């Protein structure tokens, strides 16, 4: 148990103890059942890799300045780039390599049942052959996972409402701080 | 037992035991405990918030018409600057509201549950708990030596007089159009022609 | 117990612990619909259903109409928002019908199946993690789950009053709905426009004097 | 418009018969005096002639080469081009009160059918059953499609059969 969602209440007792980020929030009771928390255990895994690895490219997109997350498929809904260099494909050729290497990809990581830390080749620099630290690496990375799923979600809802990416917002926030919010918005608070 | 009525039967189920028990609910509303218990927390909470809004509303124009950065009555706060517009004070507000409130709201489902500090985890409300009277560092001044049966029914006395006093500033506002300390040095200047009835009827 | 007429005969069907449990029940059927337990538990779920749309429905008419007289949500009339929508919007609404439509069916035969057999979206395999929090919680047409996050009915000493209380609150959205309709038909004007004709002369602006509700007068 | 049929109130035949028996009623009017109630009577249908041509050309009927309104029983076309209160809202109607009649009797004859004179019953009409039947009458759809999903609504095959079959 990492800790406590809302202090006072109780834990579920569904949710064992020796599970990464179990700080006991199930308000809607969604994994009762074990077959049901068991692929939401994987798919909470999954989707906090994929959306770390989203906030660092964005974080880097916007840092070394080409543009933001939302510039990136402009030239496709309209040439591509990468590190400033122009790279010659275009979007049916993409589509068709992306989708051959993730169906494959997605296909090994399904045909294996359970598997949410696989190790071996994925894990070449061998952190987690101690059974404890790993276990604490498990803890960190659910939970850097969660807060970058938490800020891709800012990310696309601050857009939606300012239209500006989100360093740049955090550059109108910290240059005028009680005039940049969600509130100068307009949107988020729909009163005033 | 002190009555609102004397003479008249009052509710069985109004015994003494909350502040202020004077035995008046004629459309019989808190018949179900479950009710009164929240009846008595929203009782308590609104007749503190009043007790703060009538503070709010009378110290500011009893120092504007004596010798500050505005003297602008209670309901033109509105129009004023504040070094900021009024919707990220207003996110501020319901920001800090919400975790204050919601913690309030877990003390009353579970008594004896939010008492110490989540941050410095040293630092604890006594177990004392009483749900709607938390203690502690609510009362930094070593207050509640008395009884409090006499407090706690002169808070809630204080805290009704002051809801009226509160839904009397927004019904003598809409009325008159004008501020309530000009209302009442009209009924102090001449109180036999300033009435509620003669200005409804100059209307 | 209360009824709708004092002193009426109750329906024998509507005094049974199976209907006198439900909730709102004042014994109101004098047409005789529900004299078949099945058909009254299809009402039951028709009467929830209807309901609940009707106080959503009447909330988004009420809420923007009464705060357009105020100075925020320059709201246009009810029997203008479609329209303004959909100068507004970017598809047109025929297409916008048939994406409410598969949408809307979807969930629709979802509750079709739990009320023809109440352990039925619970089948394990057949939903991706759905499955475990869809079934009902032991009173059909009142889920839980997803449906009710705040947990507020987990207490037993509160479930009947918050029943009560809803059945009442449909009851009169959707009174307060057909007369959304029928005042629309009458006058012209919004509701709040209504309110405040009535407001402003109650013994000369009402429905006996529209020209239309009782035209032999 | 539909079915090569020109509207009533476009239609030059339609005038012409407003006018023709406008002019049938005035050749009988031009032979009384003017407070006489043969003129009143007869100002009376002159009115109720105006009344009903203008009645008939605001619904938006279609009129042929006679100057007569037809009507049009299609459900699509008539939803489509705004003819659906000249045969599908009257079929709709008139199925509402025939399921009436025919629900309140049936119900009339299974009440008393459970009795030790059904052929009394059925001379001599109990009138509060009859009365009651007839007001319980308006939810005979619901009430119908009720008792057709229980198996209710149809007897089995214990009826009256010949040698054939
Ligand atoms: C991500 C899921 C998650 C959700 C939905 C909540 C929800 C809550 N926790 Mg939080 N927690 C969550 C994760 C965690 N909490 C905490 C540690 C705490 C503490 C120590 C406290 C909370 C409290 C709260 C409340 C915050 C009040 C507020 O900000 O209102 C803002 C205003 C609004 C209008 C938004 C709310 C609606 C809220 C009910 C507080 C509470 O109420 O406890 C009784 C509290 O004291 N949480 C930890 C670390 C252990 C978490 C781990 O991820
Ligand atoms: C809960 C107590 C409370 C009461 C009784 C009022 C009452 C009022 N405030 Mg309000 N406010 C209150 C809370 C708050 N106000 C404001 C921020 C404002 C502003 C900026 C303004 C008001 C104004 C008003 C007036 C609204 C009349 C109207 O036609 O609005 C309908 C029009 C709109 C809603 C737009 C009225 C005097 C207005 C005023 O003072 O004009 C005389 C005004 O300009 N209030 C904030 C900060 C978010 C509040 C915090 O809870
Ligand atoms: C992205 C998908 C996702 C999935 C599948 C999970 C799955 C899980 N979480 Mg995790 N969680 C997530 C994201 C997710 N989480 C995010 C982004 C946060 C930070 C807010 C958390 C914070 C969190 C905490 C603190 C805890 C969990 C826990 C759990 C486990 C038990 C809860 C359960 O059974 O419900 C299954 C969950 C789902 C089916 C989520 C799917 C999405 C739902 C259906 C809709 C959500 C929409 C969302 C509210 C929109 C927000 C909009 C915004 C503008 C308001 C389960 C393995 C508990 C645990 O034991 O950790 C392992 C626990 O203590 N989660
Ligand atoms: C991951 C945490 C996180 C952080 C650090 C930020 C930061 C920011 N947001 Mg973003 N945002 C977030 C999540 C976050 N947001 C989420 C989940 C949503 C969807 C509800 C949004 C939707 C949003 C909009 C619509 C806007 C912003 C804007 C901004 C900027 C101004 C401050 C503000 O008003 O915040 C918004 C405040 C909230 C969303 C409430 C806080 C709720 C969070 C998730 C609680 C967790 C915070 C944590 C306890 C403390 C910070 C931790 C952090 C240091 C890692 C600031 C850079 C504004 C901007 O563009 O500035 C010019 C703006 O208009 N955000
Ligand atoms: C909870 C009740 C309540 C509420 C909602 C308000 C709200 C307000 N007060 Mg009031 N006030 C209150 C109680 C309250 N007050 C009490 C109990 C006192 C006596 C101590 C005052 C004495 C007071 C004065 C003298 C003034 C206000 C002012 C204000 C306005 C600006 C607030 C500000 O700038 O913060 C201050 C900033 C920080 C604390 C930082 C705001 C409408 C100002 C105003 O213009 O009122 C119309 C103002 O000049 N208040
Ligand atoms: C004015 C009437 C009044 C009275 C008689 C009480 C009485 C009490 N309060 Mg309550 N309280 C009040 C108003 C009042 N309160 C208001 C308006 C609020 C909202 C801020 C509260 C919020 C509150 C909290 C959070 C707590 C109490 C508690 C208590 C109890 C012990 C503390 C004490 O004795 O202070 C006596 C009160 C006074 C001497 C009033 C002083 C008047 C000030 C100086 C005026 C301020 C200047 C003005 C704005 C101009 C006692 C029953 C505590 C408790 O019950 O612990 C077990 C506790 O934790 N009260
Ligand atoms: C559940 C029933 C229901 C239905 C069918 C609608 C339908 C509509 N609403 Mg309403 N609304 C509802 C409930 C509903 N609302 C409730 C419960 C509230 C109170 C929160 C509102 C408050 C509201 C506002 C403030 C506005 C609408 C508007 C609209 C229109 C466009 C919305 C849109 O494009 O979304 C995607 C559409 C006619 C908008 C409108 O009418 O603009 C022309 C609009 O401005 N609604
Ligand atoms: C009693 C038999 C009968 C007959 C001979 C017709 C004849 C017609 N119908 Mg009608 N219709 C009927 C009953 C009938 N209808 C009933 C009972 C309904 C309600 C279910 C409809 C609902 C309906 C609609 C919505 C439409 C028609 C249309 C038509 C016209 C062209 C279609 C056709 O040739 O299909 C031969 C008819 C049948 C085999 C009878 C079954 C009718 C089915 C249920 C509906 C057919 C609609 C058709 C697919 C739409 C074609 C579009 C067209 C532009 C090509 C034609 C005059 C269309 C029209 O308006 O044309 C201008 C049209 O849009 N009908
Ligand atoms: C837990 C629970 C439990 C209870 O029971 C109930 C409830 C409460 C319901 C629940 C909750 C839930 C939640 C919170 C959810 C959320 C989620 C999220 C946010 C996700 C995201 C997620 C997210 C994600 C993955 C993301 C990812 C991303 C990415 C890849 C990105 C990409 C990109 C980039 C690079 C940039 C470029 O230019 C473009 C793009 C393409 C754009
Ligand atoms: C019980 C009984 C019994 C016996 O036996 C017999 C008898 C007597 C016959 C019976 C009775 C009956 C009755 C009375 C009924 C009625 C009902 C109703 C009223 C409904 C409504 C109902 C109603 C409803 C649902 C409604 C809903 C609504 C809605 C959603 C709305 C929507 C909307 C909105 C928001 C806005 C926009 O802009 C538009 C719209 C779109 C418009």
């Amino acid at each position: 148990k990492a800790g406590n969602w809302l202090p006072g209440s109780d834990a579920p007792a569904w949710l064992p103890d020796d599970l990464p980020g179990n700080y006991g929030f199930d308000p809607l009771s969604l994994g009762k059942e074990p077959a049901s928390l068991k692929r939401f255990t994987e798919s909470e895994v999954i989707h906090g890799r994929w959306a770390m690895l989203g906030v660092a490219g964005s974080l880097a997109v916007e840092l070394l300045g080409y543009g933001n997350w939302y510039d990136a498929p402009l030239w496709a809904v309209n040439k591509a780039t990468w590190f400033g260099i122009e790279v010659p494909f275009d979007l049916n050729a993409l589509l068709a390599f992306e989708f051959v290497a993730m169906a494959a990809a997605e296909g090994q990581r399904g045909d294996a049942g359970g598997v949410v830390y696989p190790g071996g080749a994925f894990d070449p620099l061998g952190f987690a052959k101690d059974s404890s630290k790993s276990g604490e690496l498990k803890l960190k990375e659910i939970k850097n996972g969660r807060l970058a799923m938490v800020a891709f979600l800012g990310f696309v809802a601050q857009h939606a409402a300012t239209g500006k990416g989100p360093i740049a917002a955090l550059g109108e926030h910290l240059a005028n701080p009680w005039g940049a919010n969600f509130a100068t918005n307009g949107i988020s608070v729909p009163f005033f | 037992l002190p009555s609102w009525m004397p003479g008249a039967d009052l509710p069985g189920y109004l015994n003494g035991t909350l502040p202020g028990d004077f035995g008046f609910d004629p459309l019989y509303l808190g018949q179900d405990p479950v009710k009164l218990k929240w009846y008595a927390q929203a009782e308590l909470m609104n007749a503190r918030f009043a007790m703060l809004a009538v503070a709010g509303i009378l110290v500011p124009e009893l120092l504007s018409n004596i010798g500050p950065g505005a003297g602008v009555a209670w309901y033109d706060a509105g129009k004023f600057e504040y070094f900021a517009p009024a919707s990220s004070l207003f996110g501020v507000q319901m920001l800090l509201f919400a975790w204050v409130e919601i913690r309030r709201y877990q003390d009353f489902v579970k008594p004896g549950s939010a008492n110490q500090d989540p941050i410095f985890t040293n630092n604890k409300l006594p177990d004392g708990n009483e749900p709607g009277y938390p203690g502690g560092i609510f009362d930094p001044f070593g207050w509640s030596k008395g009884d409090i049966k006499s407090l706690k029914l002169k808070e809630i006395k204080n805290g009704r007089l002051a809801m009226l006093a509160f839904a009397g500033f927004i019904g003598q506002a809409y009325t008159t159009g004008t501020t309530p300390l000009k209302n009442l040095s009209t009924h102090l200047a001449d109180p036999w022609s300033t009435t509620v009835w003669q200005n409804d009827l100059a209307r | 117990r209360q009824s709708w007429l004092p002193g009426s005969q109750i329906p024998a069907h509507l005094d049974t612990p199976a209907a006198q449990a439900l909730a709102g029940n004042f014994g109101f059927d004098p047409l005789g619909l529900g004299k078949d337990p099945v058909a009254l538990r299809w009402y039951q779920q028709a009467e929830l259903i209807h309901c609940r749309t009707a106080m959503a429905g009447v909330a988004g008419i009420l809420i923007p109409g009464l705060l357009t007289k105020a100075g925020a949500l320059n709201v246009p009339e009810w029997y203008d928002a479609g329209k303004v929508a959909i100068e507004n919007s970017f598809a047109p609404w025929g297409s916008l019908l048939a994406v409410q439509l598969f949408l809307c069916g979807f969930v629709e035969a979802k509750r079709w199946q739990d009320i023809r057999k109440p352990g039925s979206q619970g089948e394990p395999g057949s939903f991706l993690g759905f499955e475990a929090s869809l079934k009902g919680t032991s009173e059909l047409g009142y889920p839980g789950g997803p449906f009710d996050p705040l947990g507020l009915s987990k207490e037993a000493d509160k479930w009947a009053d918050w029943k009560l209380k809803e059945v009442k609150n449909g009851r009169l959205a959707m009174l307060a709905f057909l007369g959304f309709v029928a005042q629309k038909y009458a006058t012209g004007a919004g509701p709040v426009d209504n309110l405040a004709a009535h407001l402003k002369d109650p013994w000369h602006v009402n429905y006996a004097t529209n020209g239309v509700s009782l035209p032999f007068l | 418009d539909i079915a090569g049929l020109t509207p009533c109130s476009e239609s030059k035949a339609y005038a012409k018969l407003e006018k023709k028996e406008l002019k049938t009623l005035e050749k009988r009017l031009k032979q009384y005096e003017a407070d006489s109630a043969p003129a009143v009577a007869l100002k009376a249908t002159m009115e109720r002639t105006k009344a009903r041509f203008a009645n008939y050309a605001k619904a938006g009927l279609l009129c042929g080469n006679d100057g007569l309104p037809h009507l049009i029983a299609d459900p699509g076309l008539a939803l489509k081009y705004g003819h659906a209160g000249e045969v599908f809202i009257p079929t709709f109607g008139f199925l509402y009160v025939a399921g009436y009649i025919g629900y309140v009797g049936r119900q009339y004859l299974i009440a008393v059918k459970g009795e030790a004179k059904p052929t009394d019953k059925e001379i001599i009409i109990d009138v509060p059953l009859a009365t009651k039947l007839a007001w319980q009458g308006a939810g005979w759809p619901l009430a119908a499609v009720q008792e057709l999903q229980r198996g209710t609504l149809l007897e089995k095959e214990e009826n009256i059969t010949v040698s054939p079959r």
